[PDB]
């Protein structure tokens, strides 16, 4: 049997918020430890893989381990009707073929319980070798979605260089050029570069733009950049676990 | 060309 | 002669905002007691009854009994050139076949003045004997508005439940089903629930969501429920009437 | 070479927001004494004539004249990258055939760029002797945008009277017709009316709406007026100049 | 099915 | 009929 008491009920719409418009089923597999997430679009082009300890719950069990298959857009859908001061508890049974939501209002005369169907999943393998990059850039997680959504203006493509000095983002397109330059300040709105090496790789801005729908999950963002390989794009829940997105460069 | 990340990682899911 | 004159004007703004989108037009009695007003929807599926009396406008004054045949959608419209702070007065002559609607800015150097034309309706009797119902729930208007928008979200219909403990609205549909329910509070954030037995009745969501339209009227609504009759949303007018919608259950 | 550094950027950001709505392209002449632009729209019924003196800006370089033609709706999607409290410069070369916009974040740890290629424009000579107005109306901003989208509601056009106690602003349509009527008060939110002799003359709201979307950029707004004679609408830039609208009245 | 106001108030307007 | 600015001001731009 699985309970998870979420408190902070808001946490959990973010979450699916952040989810729906990237990928739309994914397996939630829970244990003891807490719920893991990790599922590539269609296209194969992103991944995004999602941590929430137990330890960030009121209350946790789940006395087995499960791997629950759920649709996540009527996961989300589900969620809308959850205040943002809900608390919310998910429940299913051993071999659960539903899943329960429940939502309980701030005003405690109002409790809403919701239960959707849960589907078969192929969930899929996938090795990523945890490693160190040219460029680590932490910095304001408003600010990252506001330079995605500036250069979505201009381009569908973003270059992104980093460098001694900064981390430049540029786009182009039929009504001109633009690049952004952020250099490192002097914890929420500043700016930190840590650079190996110089480092430049073009993404889809579609796709970051995807990505920042996580926003409001953290005050910050982290972005890991090494030539030839994934961007890795992390947002912290605070004192619950992350949401990490894994985007496959251009060429 | 937008490139897939089973060009990066090994998946076999 | 006729003249009405309220300095609230959000409130005139705000009924006919509740009524617009259930009917499209409607006779407006009025006397030298207040403004009376009745009609079904085309449907005859809903009813809705407003009252406005005498005492609750600045200056009023009907000589004659008139009943106004009006198009609710094009008043809605001209209400819409009324700020929320405009001291509005209706006025029409005793014979009237358009009706005047003045609007006093509150900078008191801006008066703006709209004629529509009246139109003749076949106003039709509607006996309503008010009786006793089984079950009279009153709760926050938000609140009320709150369950049927979610629920919407999950089916097209909703069962209301009445029994010891609260009532339940419960709704189900292709991504899942949800009941939401209430219990009783220990005047405008609280709830009470007087039980004469269980009453369980169904109703259509999208009449629900028209009445809740009327929310911002008031800080309460009451629902009143008996078997095999009509449901009755009330919204009080602050000490000027009350708003009434009646719907025919399904089946 | 050209350099203009305007610290409130939004300044800028405004004035495109209320030029790209009537024209999409402009010749910006440039000058040691400021920016100076004028354009018809495509159907002659209006013009628009902005004037955004040196001193207005922090720095302001330009060495000699230069009439930098430029699509507006372009520049103004570049302008919608810049945030409302970003310093915003713009720069360009001698014989420049493109123009860059940089705008500076408050926190200082981000600078774009952005640049935009020029266009060959044949910019029209357009004889307007400045005279002096049987009428000359100053109200709130606000006020008029409220007046021009209210009256919207309700025709087309909107006929102005002018006569000894203040203005009407009249229109008519299928739903009714309403009348605005402004007295003079007793600086932002005053009302003064400077009449010579009555002035009746009839106008396409449309273009009115245009205007507008001005609003923003000052409290006050000024209407002058002459029989058989375009309408000039003023929209003064806090220290910086202005912005003029003619508009043709109908017949 | 949805059931209308006539099935349980008499009319006759 | 709505007018244009050319039947009021000398163009020739």
């Amino acid at each position: 049997m699985f309970e998870a008491r979420l408190v902070q009920g808001s946490i959990l719409k973010k979450v699916l918020e952040a989810l729906k418009d990237l990928i739309n089923e994914a397996c939630w597999d829970i244990s003891s430890s807490g719920v893991n997430l990790q599922s590539m679009d269609s296209s194969h082009v992103s991944l995004v893989q999602l941590t929430l300890r137990s330890e960030g719950f009121d209350t946790y069990r789940c006395d087995r381990n499960l791997a629950m298959g759920v649709n996540l857009t009527s996961m989300s859908k589900i969620l809308k009707c959850a205040g943002n001061e809900d608390i919310i508890t998910l429940r299913a049974e051993d071999n659960a073929d539903t899943l329960a939501l429940v939502f309980e209002a701030p005003n405690q005369e109002k409790v809403s319980d919701y239960e959707m169907k849960l589907m078969d999943l192929d969930v899929e393998q996938l090795g990523i070798p945890e490693q160190e990059y040219s460029c680590v850039v932490k910095m304001p997680s408003g600010e990252f979605a506001r330079i995605c959504r500036d250069l979505s203006h201009i381009g569908d493509a973003v270059v992104i260089s980093c460098a001694k000095d900064g981390v430049k983002f540029s786009a182009s397109g039929e009504l001109g050029n633009g690049n952004i330059k952020l250099s490192q300040t002097s914890e929420e709105e500043a700016v930190t570069i840590e650079m190996n090496e110089p480092v430049q790789l073009t993404f889809a801005l579609r796709y970051l733009n995807f990505f920042t729908k996580a926003t409001p999950l953290s005050s910050t963002v982290t972005l890991s950049m090494s030539a030839d390989v994934p961007l890795v794009v992390e947002y912290k829940i605070a004192d619950m676990g992350h949401l990490k997105y894994y985007l496959a460069p251009k060429i | 060309t937008q490139g897939r990340l089973d060009d990066f990682f090994k998946v076999t899911g």
